[PDB]
This record gives structure tokens, C-alpha cells and sequence, in this order.
RNA sequence: ACACAGGUGGUCAGGUAGAGAAUACCAAGGCGCUUGAGAGAACUCGGGUGAAGGAACUAGGCAAAAUGGUGCCGUAACUUC
RNA sequence: AAUUCCUUGUCGGGUAAGUUCCGACCUGCACGAAUGGCGUAAUGAUGGCCAGGCUGUCUCCACCCGAGACUCAGUGAAAU
RNA sequence: CGAUGUCGGCUCAUCACAUCCUGGGGCUGAAGUAGGUCCCAAGGGUAUGGCUGUUCGCCAUUUAAAGUGGUACGCGAGCUGGGUUUAGAACGUCGUGAGACAGUUCGGUCCCUAUCUGCCGUGGGCGCUGGAGAACUGAGGGGGGCUGCUCCUAGUACGAGAGGACCGGAGUGGACGCAUCACUGGUGUUCGGGUUGUCAUGCCAAUGGCACUGCCCGGUAGCUAAAUGCGGAAGAGAUAAGUGCUGAAAGCAUCUAAGCACGAAACUUGCCCCGAGAUGAGUUCUCCCUGACCCUUUAAGGGUCCUGAAGGAACGUUGAAGACGACGACGUUGAUAGGCCGGGUGUGUAAGCGCAGCGAUGCGUUGAGCUAACCGGUACUAAUGAACCGUGAGGCUUAACCU
């Protein structure tokens, strides 16, 4: 789950829906990414009204996971497939000003601060 | 400094109102008794010896009964020795309980690995297995060539080779003491701990740095 | 026995219902996370029931259209508020791991109760 | 093929002495049957360890 | 390994061992005593001890249980009445197995197994 | 070689599923094949069962798995229609 | 090019990567006019490439069942 | 020349350096940052795919790097069969033809009933000096030899400006190695249900076989990586390169010659684990046989009477242990195994009957029936008394003590 050469979903605003995983990165011999991991992406498909180009390369942060996410002392939540939020190449943070879906409250790290500048559930 | 013996009685998620799940291994101690203090056996050093209830005192034969002939006259099924420091000791038979770990944060535990028989080189040393097509002929579980080619004409020493597995000394020295229950003589330590439920597990304070 | 067959008994909640798999329960929690209370709920159908250990884990499947969402719950956790016992269900199986695909008439599970 | 350079009758003994001649168990005799028998097995007298059932 | 696998092999497959015991498992209920080899006389108890346990008191649909072992309704008409209730005070301890001789085609000890309450 | 799961021309056979002499199962028909008695380690061989991905393997999807029948709908490139 | 060694000649396509494949050039060492030219329908236990499905080959082996191997007893060798 | 298995690729290694990356010190056309350079270092680390039989050479993407060389081109009774190595078909080239290709295409195999030697396991022997075992210490030998990413120190000072190390850990991971099943799922032909065709079944209903676990779906004991937690840290020792004194050689000077103190991922420890067949068999503790006669040849034998000790090989009911030994338990005086009784668990509401429905089937009786390995009771069953091998204080010399 969230391996190289296998497809991913988008949670960033007005630029792509369907994208390709090309690097798992973040250290040494790492695998099977959780929410808050950064992944290297190519835009497998775009649409002409959006802000992005097909075949262009960038990073994204994981926000929806087929392996789910842990936080409370005795309950685990999981979803269908895997989705990520697209990042700016050299200044970091999410590209858009809004995010699709309920996503995660477990992710708050300072590289992705825009996620607490929003309210996806409540 | 001293020690005790006990057995594994459970492995449970204990919970908190603090947002942590806390898995613990549960250990119940034998309430083991002192046999003697061992002084003037190594220069500038001291130790304590301990034993437990034999269950059947007729199982000690002449060559093993001697361990208990220096502890009164009869039986105890096992013998254990632990180091002493910063004082001299006199003993009559007083019990050792879990209360020695009420402020000590980490322990040193001798658990030992499970029995696996021959176990197979393919798992005992993670030795590889590929598909049977376009590959190996009739010998696919063995540790490769154990001999040295040509000039040395001898078996390579310390090479990962065939044998037996299990009942090997596995020790853990960084595990967290979670809770003591003194009236029930019970010890709770964080996460999993190796050893069978029949094994007498040795517990000491940690001296790992 | 000095703690075996007694370890869970003094740490489990006695005031908890028996609800079976295939049942629509509603589960409520305060969250806490080592901080402050917030009353939240989760809805769906129970696909595997509680049994073993102090954790006594059970799984709920959301069964909402166009999506697949699954949440595990451990019964004797101190931040559990209530189980609302919302609507009964009756089925011919002990486990329902197939509701990860089939959420139509296969999930319109009979109430059977009066 | 074959075992080459025939060994001495001393060196030959090493291929006999672990299996020829090995020890054997002495014959049992029961407190109520005087016929010699094997340690687990019934006598030619019709009994094992003299044990009877529902008889005096 | 053969890890915690119960019951002796006694050649070939489970249905062949069942067909071998089918030559004697009805004879033990019919005559209340049978002779065979020492290992076979011990293993012939399997399912037959549970069947005498099943025969101590009457319940529904039980006449068909273990019937694939020996498909004879005469030895089954013996249950709940002429065999079973005679052991209801002890709730167990139905049968005893003892040594009686030896074979000559093989070094097999012969043994006899009987019911502890029978008219002969 | 042989007391050999082998080879050998003609013509004959009831139901049940099926187009069928294919094929599956009863029926007529035929059989224990000239070493015995038992157990269940390494390991060698054949098969079935497996989470999420997936051709990355290799000369080559090798091996393995998927498709599989029949009536009706519908039908690309090409055409000597 | 089944036809150019030097040469992965050379542009563009496909792929993350194309001494393979497709279209094409026109200084073909040594193509080319019945020891024939050039093209091709239909065809292949046909050679080369691409797309798609499906997959325990593989990522990573996890597991189980069957048959030998195994022992005693009758018979019991051989190549060197 | 009384044969020498011939390159690649897979599979498995090892010695050592020329330093690719990490450590420690200097140099610089060394401001900060970065680069260029070699001193101490060969300890530990150091790649997957595309196109090429590789090598030479490129492309793609990572790395903390993608460092180099030797080994009958390491590693074919190890594997495969690309390149080389016969037999087929064709395009071009040379030729009378055999045949040739500093020209190509498409096709095209891998022999062996393991004897001795070597290792390794259990068995057995010999043996640590009349004999048996366990523990304890250990000459010694193994394990271990390490780090990505995120951030503050640092947006300083430095520098038109651009940009802007390391100060030692905080947050979070990992190659590699090991162990475990609470997490989270998988597997579970030894447990349960659903179901297609077919046989045994008089027929109908049932039940059980057959289609290897027929096909579909759950799962205990246990297993397990898709899961989880650990360990290469700190301290210490002694050196090299180096920092300096004391000081020649050289009546001065000098850090090296002798001398004196300091000073590294190298070298030795610490940590962790095994070891006394270590023939140099360590050091303890438990346990036990206390008899003579004749003759002689004596580190020896023959003749005789009274006497049989510690122990060990063996025999069990078997599992959580296991090739077989062993290991844990174990012999009626026993809960070791099976049966028995209940408990836990798993499955999912059986048969028959009553009712409805053209019938298929549903509903109720029914929170049913059935159940393995997990657990507490219970002597119903079972687990030799005897015997086999084995004696009489054990060589030489002596301090000491009693005769």
C-alpha cells in the first residue's frame, strides 16, 4: 500500500484527480507509508480547466490510507484506496487553499501547517 | 543487586485515560526464599543464593541433592545466585517479593527462546529459495558449500551451517516496569517478553548503560 | 489462581450490552487523547463481535453509498461514553467481512425483533 | 566402485564392533509363573505379572 | 512433525482403517468381548467409547451418529437400553483391554477387549 | 530379455447428464497383477489453500493462474461481396 | 533491408530508460530485372514488436495434503 | 600429449589495497557555503532497472557510496546454456571445388545406484589413574563492529549581493541481525455451516460416502509477516600520525636520537554468548565397598574359603520437547496420557412435528444442533516386583596422626 509504480488519488484543489507514485523516500529502505509521509508523484492525467500539466513531477503528503490511522487508546479507522495532497517544490506546504474530504487530525507537522488553517470535519 | 524468579501469566492491553494503550506482560513471582549468603568466595565481592518449593522432594538424586545440603538438608527444584553490594547480609530463610521494583524504572530479564528442533537452514539462517524452474537440482535447503576450494582443502570455521535451534539464551535489559501489585506479589512490564509459561524467569534491576 | 481468570474481571465494564454481529449499534466516545473531552459518535453495522482479552475488539463497517469505511473499537477503553443499541439485526453467519463489497440488499439485514 | 585397498582384520573390526555383539535383556520370571518370558509379554503359563480380573 | 495428531496410523488411509475396524466394531457390541492385536484392541475404543457415552440417556436424532463406522441397526437397537444405562451410575469406565497370546505370521501380541458388565 | 501398467485387424453394448461411440455416474461385465509386516526425521517429488500489489522474471509470463457451453443482441480493419 | 561491416547511419513515435519494433530518407562495402524485378489477398507447431486481461513466477514466501526416503524379516547383487 | 571441463548469466564467498561514503588531522588561488588537495585509516559500509553474450561505453532512478585489485577468468558429481563448438534454411561476397567471411539473417542437447578422506548429529568406545554425576570458574573462542530524514544551535558573524559548515542531540525512521503474537490481518484437508451432481439408501424425508480440501464461507490449538519490540550506545586501555617539553647530533638552535607526558572509527577492552577430551581432562560438593589363607616367579601368576557396595546401560504413560538420543513431566503409594464430567472457544438455529405456500421454500419449536489441540475436577483404563553389567579402600613417595 503506497508502493512505487502503483496509482494514487488526489485531495488537493483544482489540479488533478488521478496520479502515479514514483518515489517513497523520507530516509533509508522505508516502505508502506502512513499519513504524514511525503511521496514523489507524476500527473498521470490532468484536465484542461485545472492548474496542472500531464506528466509533470512534484511531491505530495499522504492523508487517506488503506492501512488506516491510529491516535486514540483503543480504536483504528481505515478507508478504500489511498489519497494525497500536492506540495510546492521548494517552499513546501499544500499547493491549494482548500482540501477534499474529512482527511486527518493526526497530521499537524509544521511542513503541512495549512491542514490546521482549515476545518474538514467540524 | 539481588533478584527474584517468576512465571508468565498473561499478555494484556491495560489502557489509560492518558491517550496510551499500554500493552503489558504479566509475571507472578514464586515468593522465593534465601538459602545462604555467599561471602569470602571471590575477593572484595558478595552474592546471595535463592530457591523455591520443590513440588516433590524425592526427585533429587545423590549428585544434585548437594545444592540443598548447603541450604538445610532437603530439596528446592532450582538454584539461582545474584550479586550483593554496599552492605553485609545475614539470612535465616526470608521471602523475596516484587517490592524491589517500586522505583527502579528498568529491569534485566532472562527469557530464553522456544524449541524448534532442526528448524531448517532456510529459516535458521534466512537461506534463500527461488523457483524450481531453470534453477536448482535436487539439493535446495543446504548452506551452500561448507568447504574451501582447492588450496586450503578444509571446512570454513564459524560459517552459518546446519544444526539445531531453540532453548538459546535470549535476554532483555531495556524493558519498562509499568506496575507492581504488592499484596498479590505481581509484576507488570511493557510489551512482550520471551520464555515459556513453565520457565522460571529471572528478574533483576537493570545495569545496562 | 491469584490473578489468572481474574485480571480482566476487575478492569472490564460490567454495564455493557450483548449486541451480536450483523447488528446496527451506534458507538459514542469522549476521544480525550490525554487532553479534553468531546462527545462524538460512529455508525454502521458490526462485522465481527467482541470476545478475547481486556481489549475485546469488534469491527464496524459504515456501509454508506459510493464509499468504503471500516472502524475497529476496543470495548473496555476508559473514553467510551455509550452504545446506543440503535437498530437490531439477524443473520445466518458469525462474521460479515463481505460487506466491504456488497452494501445493497446484502446490507439491508433483517431486524427480526418485535 | 568397490572399497579399494582391502583393510586389515583390526581395521575391519571398526565396521563390526558398534552392531556386533550388542547387549541383550535377561529373561523375566514372575512370582506366580516360573516360565521365563520377555519384560512386557505373556508367559507360556497363560499370565502376565500374575494379574487376574474378577477371579480369586 | 506429526504435531498433536491423535490416533495410531495402522496402515494406509482413514477409510481403510475404518473398513478394518468395521470387521470388529460391531462384534464388540454384539458379543460384549472381542480379540485382536494389542495396538488394535487399544485403538478399537475410538468413537466406540463416545458412542457408549452417547447411549447413556435418550435424546432426538442420535440413532444416525457414528453409523458410517458400522452401518448395522442391530447393534444400534442395543443402545439406550441393553447397552448404556448399566453404566449411568459411573458415567464412564465401560471397557478393559488385556494380553492373551501371540501370532506367528508376525510378532504381534494378541489381546482381548470386553465390557465390564456382561452376562458371560 | 521375462509369467512385462506394452502393441496388435474385424465388430458389439441398457439407462441418467450431453450433439456424441467425447465426457461424468449407475447396469451387464471384469480385478488384487508371485516379497512380507510397521512407522513418520532430514530431504526429493506432485497437488491444493493464501492478505495487499503485479511482469519487475526471462531469450520468452518460462511455470502458474484467468477464459471455457449454447441460443438471442451487436459487430472493427479488410473484401474477389 | 533475411540485402549497409564501419553504424546504436538518421529524424520523429512509444517507455522512467528503445544496438528490439513502426513510418521514412536515397552518396545501397556487395540490392536490382526467369541461377529474375517489385507488390500482395488468403495462410502459418511461423520470426520480430505493441496494447489489453489474468496471475504465488515475483514483491515475501506463509500453510497444508499425498507418494518415496526410513526399520525389521524371506530373497539379495554389480561396474572396480 | 598414459585428456587440462573451455568466457557470460544465476547461486554462495574470501584476501587485501590504490579511500567511493562515514571518523580524526593538515593544506589551499581555504571569507561565508561549496569545490580542489593528502595525512592517520583497508575497521565498518558501498545499487536496481533499460540497450549491449559480457568487458569497454551509455541512458533511467536512487545512495551515506554506488571505490579498486588478486583467487588454474574464486563459486559447473552447484545451477543455467547466452558467446564459443556439429548436423538445417536463406541474402550478399570469393572459388574449379574442398571450403572461406576484417558481411549478415531465422532455427538448434548438458553423463554418474557416493568408496575412502573432510565436516556435522545422535549412538558407542577409550578416558580425566578403585568408581558415578552436577555445579562453579576459566587458558580461550565467538557475537558486536552502523546510520537516513526533520529541526534548533544559524537567516548569526561573514559577504555589493547571492547565500550563510560544525558545535549534539531533540522529533521520526532504517539496512542488518534476533525474538515474539497483545496490536492488525493472513493461514489453519485435525472444528462448524452453506451447496451442485451422483452412489449406498425399496420409495419419500433423513444420514453418510464419492468428485484429492468437489465448490462457496467462517475458525480453535498453533503457525505467521503484510505486525511488533529490541542490539551495534556510554565508560575504559594502550599506541600511531600528531601537540609540546627535556635534549643532542651541531659549545647556539631544534619536537626525536636517547629521554618525559599527552594523543584516533586503526589496535585492545566494555557490552553480549559459548567453552575444562583445554590429554595442560581446572575447582568444589553430594554418594559409597574397611576380608583373609598357601606358594612363588612380584609395575606378577596359580591354587582356596567368607563376602556383592556407590552407580550405570535397560523398562514406562507422553508433551508445551524432538531425526534418533536428549529435554519437561511420568510408574496404582499416580491427575503423565486416554476415557468421563463440566468450563472456554468456533460455527450459526439440525432432525421430527405443527402451520402457510399450486409447489420450490419459508416460519415457529430453536440464543438450535454440533465442536479439535485451550482449562478445572475425577483413578474408570494404563505406566515390573524381579533381573543385567558392576565388589572387599584401589600405584609411587612423603610431612602429619593413631598403633
Amino acid at each position: 500500500m503506497i508502493q512505487e509504480q502503483t496509482m494514487l488519488n488526489v485531495a488537493d484543489n483544482s489540479g488533478a484527480r488521478r496520479v502515479m507514485c514514483i518515489k517513497v523516500l523520507g530516509g533509508s529502505h522505508r516502505r508502506y507509508a502512513g499519513v504524514g509521509d511525503i511521496i514523489k508523484i507524476t500527473i498521470k492525467e490532468a484536465i484542461p480547466r485545472g492548474k496542472v500539466k500531464k506528466g509533470d513531477v512534484l511531491k505530495a503528503v499522504v492523508v487517506r490510507t488503506k492501512k488506516g490511522v491510529r491516535r486514540p487508546d483503543g480504536s483504528v479507522i481505515r478507508f478504500d484506496g489511498n489519497a494525497c495532497v500536492l506540495l510546492n517544490n521548494n517552499s513546501e506546504q499544500p499547493i491549494g487553499t482548500r482540501i477534499f474530504g474529512p482527511v486527518t487530525r493526526e497530521l499537524r507537522s509544521e511542513k503541512f501547517m495549512k491542514i490546521i488553517s482549515l476545518a474538514p470535519e467540524v | 543487586m539481588i533478584g527474584l524468579v517468576g512465571k508468565k501469566v498473561g499478555m494484556t492491553r491495560i489502557f489509560t485515560e492518558d491517550g496510551v494503550s499500554i500493552p503489558v506482560t504479566v509475571i507472578e513471582v514464586e515468593a522465593n526464599r534465601v538459602t545462604q549468603v555467599k561471602d569470602l568466595a571471590n575477593d572484595g565481592y558478595r552474592a546471595i543464593q535463592v530457591t523455591t518449593g520443590a513440588k516433590k522432594a524425592n526427585r533429587v538424586t545423590k549428585p544434585e541433592a548437594g545444592h540443598f545440603a548447603k541450604a538445610g538438608v532437603e530439596a528446592g527444584r532450582g538454584l539461582w545466585e545474584f550479586r550483593l553490594a554496599e552492605g553485609e547480609e545475614f539470612t535465616v530463610g526470608q521471602s523475596i517479593s516484587v517490592e524491589l521494583f517500586a522505583d527502579v524504572k528498568k529491569v534485566d530479564v532472562t527469557g530464553t527462546s522456544k524449541g524448534k528442533g532442526f528448524a531448517g537452514t532456510v529459516k535458521r539462517w534466512n537461506f534463500r529459495t527461488q523457483d524450481a524452474t531453470h534453477g536448482n537440482s535436487l539439493s535446495h535447503r543446504v548452506p551452500g558449500s561448507i568447504g574451501q576450494n582447492q588450496t586450503p582443502g578444509k571446512v570454513f570455521k564459524g560459517k552459518k551451517m546446519a544444526g539445531q535451534m531453540g532453548n538459546e539464551r535470549v535476554t532483555v535489559q531495556s524493558l519498562d516496569v509499568v506496575r507492581v501489585d504488592a499484596e498479590r506479589n505481581l509484576l507488570l512490564v511493557k510489551g512482550a517478553v520471551p520464555g515459556a509459561t513453565g520457565s522460571d524467569l529471572i528478574v533483576k534491576p537493570a545495569v545496562k548503560a | 489462581s491469584n490473578i489468572i481468570k481474574q485480571l480482566e474481571q476487575e478492569q472490564m465494564k460490567q454495564d455493557v450490552p450483548s449486541f451480536r454481529p450483523g447488528d446496527t449499534v451506534e458507538v459514542k466516545v469522549w476521544v480525550v487523547e490525554g487532553s479534553k473531552k468531546r462527545l462524538q459518535a460512529f455508525e454502521g453495522v458490526v462485522i465481527a463481535i467482541r470476545n478475547r482479552g481486556l481489549h475485546s475488539a469488534f469491527t464496524v463497517r459504515k456501509i454508506s453509498n459510493g464509499e468504503g469505511v471500516e472502524r475497529v473499537f476496543q470495548t473496555h477503553s476508559p473514553v467510551v461514553d455509550s452504545i446506543s443499541v440503535k437498530r437490531r439485526g439477524a443473520v445466518r453467519k458469525a462474521k460479515l467481512y463481505y460487506l466491504r463489497e456488497r452494501t445493497g440488499k446484502a446490507a439491508r439485514i433483517k431486524e427480526r425483533l418485535n | 566402485a568397490v572399497q579399494q585397498n582391502k583393510p586389515t582384520r583390526s581395521k575391519r573390526g571398526m565396521r563390526r564392533s558398534h552392531d556386533a555383539l550388542t547387549a541383550v535383556t535377561s529373561l523375566s520370571v514372575d512370582k506366580t509363573s516360573g516360565e521365563k518370558h520377555l519384560r512386557h509379554h505373556i508367559t507360556a503359563d497363560g499370565y502376565y505379572r500374575g494379574r487376574k480380573v474378577i477371579a480369586k | 512433525m506429526r504435531h498433536r495428531k491423535s490416533g495410531r496410523q495402522l496402515n494406509r488411509n482413514s477409510s481403510h482403517r475404518q473398513a478394518m475396524f468395521r470387521n470388529m466394531a460391531g462384534s464388540l457390541v454384539r458379543h460384549e468381548i472381542i480379540k485382536t492385536t494389542l495396538p488394535k484392541a487399544k485403538e478399537l475404543r475410538r468413537v466406540v467409547e463416545p458412542l457408549i457415552t452417547l447411549a447413556k440417556t435418550d435424546s432426538v436424532a442420535n440413532r444416525r451418529l457414528a453409523f458410517a463406522r458400522t452401518r448395522d441397526n442391530e447393534i444400534v437397537a442395543k443402545l439406550f437400553n441393553e447397552l448404556g444405562p448399566r453404566f449411568a451410575s459411573r458415567a464412564g469406565g465401560y471397557t478393559r483391554i488385556l494380553k492373551c497370546g501371540f501370532r506367528a505370521g508376525d510378532n504381534a501380541p494378541m489381546a482381548y477387549i470386553e465390557l465390564v458388565d456382561r452376562s458371560e
